[PDB]
RNA sequence: AGUUUAACUGGGGCGGUUGCCUCCUAAAAUGUAACGGAGGCGCCCAAAGGUUCCCUCAACCUGGACGGCAAUCAGGUGUUGAGUGUAAGUGCACAAGGGAGCUUGACUGCGAGACGGACAUGUCGAGCAGGGACGAAAGUCGGGACUAGUGAUCCGGCACCUCUGAGUGGAAGGGGUGUCGCUCAACGGAUAAAAGGUACCCCGGGGAUAACAGGCUGAUCUUCCCCAAGAGUCCAUAUCGACGGGAUGGUUUGGCACCUCGAUGUCGGCUCGUCGCAUCCUGGGGCUGGAGCAGGUCCCAAGGGUUGGGCUGUUCGCCCAUUAAAGC
RNA sequence: CCGGUGCUGGAAGGUUAAGAGGACCCGUUAACUCCCUUUGGGGGUGAAGCGGAGAAUUUAAGCCCCAGUAAACGGCGGUGGUAACUAUAACCAUCCUAAGGUAGCGAAAUUCCUUGUCGGGUAAGUUCCGACCUGCACGAAUGGCGUAACGACUUCUCAACUGUCUCAACCAUAGACUCGGCGAAAUUGCACUACGAGUAAAGAUGCUCGUUACGCGCGGCAGGACGAAAAGACCCCGGGACCUUCA
RNA sequence: UUGUGCGCCGAUAAUGUAGCGGGGCUCAAGCACACCGCCGAAGCCGCGGCAGCCAACGUGUUGGCUGGGUAGGGGAGCGUCC
RNA sequence: UCAAACUCCGUGAUAGCUGGUUCUCCCCGAAAUGCAUUUAGGUGCAGCGUCGCAUGUUUCUUGCCGGAGGUAGAGCUACUGGAUGGCCGAUGGGCCCCACAGGGUUACUGACGUCAGCCAAACUCCGAAUGCCGGUAAGUCCAAGAGUGCGGCAGUGAGACGGCGGGGGAUAAGCUCCGUGCGUCGAGAGGGAAACAGCCCAGAUCGCCGGCUAAGGCCCCUAAGCGUGUGCUAAGUGGAAAAGGAU
RNA sequence: UUUGAAGAAUGAGCCUGCGAGUCAGGGACAUGUCGCGAGGUUAACCCGGGUGGGGUAGCCGCAGCGAAAGCGAGUCUGAAUAGGGCGUAUCCACACAAGAGUGUGUGGUGUAGUGGUGUGUUCUGGACCCGAAGCGGAGUGAUCUACCCAUGGCCAGGGUGAAG
RNA sequence: GGCGUCUGGGGGGAACGCGGGGAAGUGAAACAUCUCAGUACCCGUAGGAAGAGAAAACAAAAUGUGAUUCCGUGAGUAGUGG
RNA sequence: GUUACGGCGGUCCAUAGCGGCAGGGAAACGCCCGGUCCCAUCCCGAACCCGGAAGCUAAGCCUGCCAGCGCCGAUGAUACUACCCAUCCGGGUGGAAAAGUAGGACACCGCCGAACAC
RNA sequence: CGCGGGGUGGAGCAGCUCGGUAGCUCGCUGGGCUCAUAACCCAGAGGUCGCAGGUUCGAAUCCUGUCCCCGCUACCA
């Protein structure tokens, strides 16, 4: 006999790249995702592939806003 | 391993090589200022002697370092910075 | 022959190029579309057949 | 005449597959194999892109001419179950879904920083400028809700370029920029170009890998057994014992591929045996739907015995005559 | 059966090489010129000649094509129904074909099912003979069906004959055995090389627990030493060789 | 009658006990729970020697830690010849 | 000697294949994975080793803190699906009024809804523990002989069993394929397991006719106890086994 | 050689000898060491009975960027003073900008290669050693065997009984 | 063509040379282009050396060099190359 | 500063919602009156927009009453679980610890403004 | 070891998805010609390749399990 299956796609390495508290530079990829399981918030932008990137430095802060899970970047105050 | 090797899966570097290329052995005015602290006439022969350029080579002069001394430089080409530094010291920059 | 072909939208006032794709079963060859060229600025581009 | 005639493969062949995307497997980061489980792709759209503005469905109920379950109309309920170009998932009602207007950013030059990462690939990207679209403005726009929709390099083609121009001026040709040409689909793509046979075979190797045997397993097979619906005039259990269930054994077909491929000779027969008992006869016994003869079934018992022939290579089997019996 | 592929013949067309042909175009530039200002220098046109790219047109075989040829290579059908019992189907319908296997043969050196069925032979016959035809998958010069004679062919049967056998016994001879003499061999990691049940790379002289066994030879048997021999020929992988062909 | 702790049957292959490793064990040498000691390794300790790394102090001693090892890498050496 | 003789030469043919590769000690010490491959028993790169250089605790462990997940589990009237029984009762089927409609009525089906109980790798209103990322404080810190970067030199790229989670398989395989800052063997001796690579203990610098221990064991083989106390067992259970039977 | 062999997987009867990472190259890379040092070095060649002395042709360093023209501590891209790529040895101090990860200027310090040679890998070569089946070139072979040519020879005895 | 006479050749030789002919194993991890390689081998020819050689050359605007051969560099470069 | 208040926002966006049954109209929010003007309906002055102030809090909005439906929801226990012990017991230890259930939880916070107060 | 392959009126055969499935011959029904078949005329009539699913609006048509006589099934040692 034979199987009509056997295929699979390449793993896309989606996920969260910078978790809560992680200090990140601007443009840093925080979240690789397909939709908006994580939404963009403060100083975070959404790319064409629904990827979340920091628009400014800071520490990643995961929050909520009207039920949506959000990703925010809180500034790191210099001494 | 039969993988298309790095030297074939990559593109050949662009451009050509210009066999009719006028390459210049370069010397910097700072090197001149060190070689000739007193100044004076400076030509390809003197630079070859002081070990700044190669013999039987076209010579160009470039304005990297500081020049403070009077030199009647003689080379095949000069940069603008080199010429200006030479004349600012008060010497001359002759092209042959 | 493909329905969606290369097109090669060229320019009026200088015949330089931009390329994209457009279905052949549109009843024309003339995809007049504005674009920015190098060496000039925004002008109308057409598809040289 | 020279050569090619792919690999994966629970041996190989045949069959199937080969790249990309989505899910599960996948063990709550990522990733993760199998000839593991399911599907899809090799496009489409000049709007199904951009932008501004607006709207919110599906389903159900009720009323309505054709009109019906369902066309279009009205009202109501309805927070999302519809729909999202197309697979699936993640998302989207704040709408990314529905509609309209204007449009071409389905741009040029660039790109801080990151993701991913054998390498080559791939991916996101704020932001600066140019010149634009929409918008009152803020602002958004470097294709599409996202992720697939594709092909390295070589080679060559086309257009443009203040590059080069084999003494010089030109030109050819080369080069740059943009771009085109490969189901190279065996999809990291041996060649621009290629199918088969060998039992006439050869060599190098392999127990890394099949056939015999062994070993493991025991689906299958075999030998029992549990329940007992019942058949048995009645009576489940004299006898057979369904539906179902649990095990033995390792003799069958198999699965695995663990020793052996620098050799473990194969079926059947002949000869020689030896062992076990799951006993064919002989022996002992219980029950009987055992009157007696003869049996049936079960238990104990392996001391000995267990024929000769026809057919077939045959084992097996059928048949012939016999036998106490013609064992496994 | 000429549909396929070949072979033969033909050439009205179509296509088609080199060669002729050289248009047109391009490069160059003698000369015309235009600005641009320089002390000459950048744009256009452009003869002849030399070159390059080379189109149209003409051009044969071949191929396509038109016929023939099967003792040329080759190929020679399905479905369904139908006769007063039943059964089959002489018959019919329909589809396809280039044509649908004729005569003759047929469980065959061909028949898987299959030891087909029936009959004969046999006490008993998967073999054999005859016959049937449901020909898996006969077939007419890759000849078909037969055939006297022939055959160290194959198969079956019978008579006679016999130690092939029931069922084996005896005799001699050559070896084997003994003595003398000469004197190898393959093999060989070793060695004062047991058996059982186990264990173990899953079959143990060599390990474990036990059992058995005084030491050394001679003749013998061949169960093991996965015995010797030959780097398994089968299988696979890799590479060769030769062979075939519409690679 | 309920649950439990031990047991019985079911039980059944083939060279030879052969499903405790053996003898033998219930007068446990068996099982459970507690308790007491001991044996037991190239482990640890003790005594001694060596080497590697490091440190300290002094211009070579001490101390600590370490020292299984295939492919393999590095280091230092023995022996032979000319 | 023949599916292309022999001889010499090319030629020391080439072989991703097999075999072999010779003295010592000291230190460190793997891998049997990923990707790609006319590739799968080969090779390149990465991973893992070593050496050197540079940096210096960045590594690692623990505590605490900030975080994302959708597994286990659970739940489903929270979706998609499945699915048990009731209740209602559309719907149809029949019957009767018997037309055709409209009615009641039912031996029946009986959707939808609802009550209760359930299930799911590709279901999730939920949701852990762990693990992971990051931060932080400490620990180790004359050492893990760490980590990172560069470069020289590699080898490996056939893994095995076991524990746990899982696929395939008959939820069989000493099966196969994955995962596991899981282990061991590999490459690891020693002790125990009778023997017995992968199980348990423990990581062997050498020596000692010294001691304590681990696992495992203390009647004799066999070192240590026919140990103490309380019970149990009658089957040599111990010193294999099921459904099920059983004063 | 293996996941794993005492292994019933391979090889070895024994001893003695022999038997496998070598050599060349201004080769490549790295490292050590020596010389000289912003320079280093010669090759061929010439003279020397030598290992020594000459030999500047070249080679490597000394400036890069760019397809190139070319420009030059800058350069390429680009309309850009607008960013990026590569480069300006490195470090120190200061100043100014920033805190988008740090940059820009000034000053200073001032850059280290090269040729011998050893070692380890590597390239071209047989390239650690042994090993095929087979390919090619040129020749040797039909005294075996296959077939043929020429010339000779042999086939006891007994039967059958064709044509004519 | 025949007869006569005279002059010469003929063959060998290890290497080197000139002109011709010209493989394949191999490598390309296959293979045909290509490589191996103008190698091996073969043929014809010599000479002590041969061949080449006195520009219908190079070069690049330098008032340039000035037969040929050979060595070193140029340079594993420019380029060539499925 | 007080309002049965009008806006703009916030919350682990439901303790906030839905549905109640009784209420309010000071300014304001609103319905509401009309389309002449900007503007508008793929038809409609319904909407959007504009101009207005006739009456009405009827509705929206707002206030009070709530465990009726939904939402939140501990604890403890259980499941599951990393490590560990244990020769099968998936037995047990110490840690973490759900879902479901049950007990119980019914909006709050800020800024501005308005009327009044002042 | 294993793989494979068309179905359609009563029979035999066609027809690949622009939104229907159908058409041919034979057969059958009715009529006519004949004293009564064949040949003629038709109002001629006649089927859901079975159910599940499409992207489905809708599929004979497309895709899968089934629809099932199907040629080839072949482990060569």
């Amino acid at each position: 006999s034979s199987s009509r299956n056997g295929r699979d796609s390449a793993a896309q390495r989606l996920g969260v790249k910078r978790f809560g508290g992680q200090v990140v530079k601007a443009g840093e990829i925080l979240v690789r995702q397909r939709g908006t399981h994580f939404h963009p918030g403060v100083n975070v932008g959404r790319g064409g592939d629904d990827t979340l990137f920091a628009l400014a430095p800071g520490a990643v802060e995961f929050g909520a806003k009207r039920g949506r899970k959000t990703v925010n970047i809180v500034p790191v105050a210099r001494p | 391993g039969g993988q298309m090797p790095i030297h074939m899966r990559l593109p050949k570097l662009k451009g050509f090589k210009n066999r009719f290329r006028t390459e210049y052995q370069v010397v910097n005015v700072g090197d001149i200022n060190k070689a000739f602290p007193q100044g004076g006439t400076v030509g390809v022969d003197e630079l070859v002697a002081k070990g700044l350029v190669r013999k039987n080579s076209l010579v160009k002069v470039l304005g990297d370092g500081k020049l403070t001394v009077k030199v009647d430089v003689t080379a095949n080409k000069f940069s603008g910075s080199a010429r200006e530094a030479i004349t600012a010291a008060g010497g001359s920059a002759t092209e042959l | 022959i493909r329905p969606i072909v290369k097109l090669r939208s060229t320019a009026g006032t200088g015949y330089t190029y931009v390329t994209r794709k457009n279905r052949r079963n549109d009843p024309d060859r003339i995809v007049l579309r504005k674009y920015d060229p190098v060496l000039r600025r925004h002008v109308e581009f057409r598809e040289e057949r």
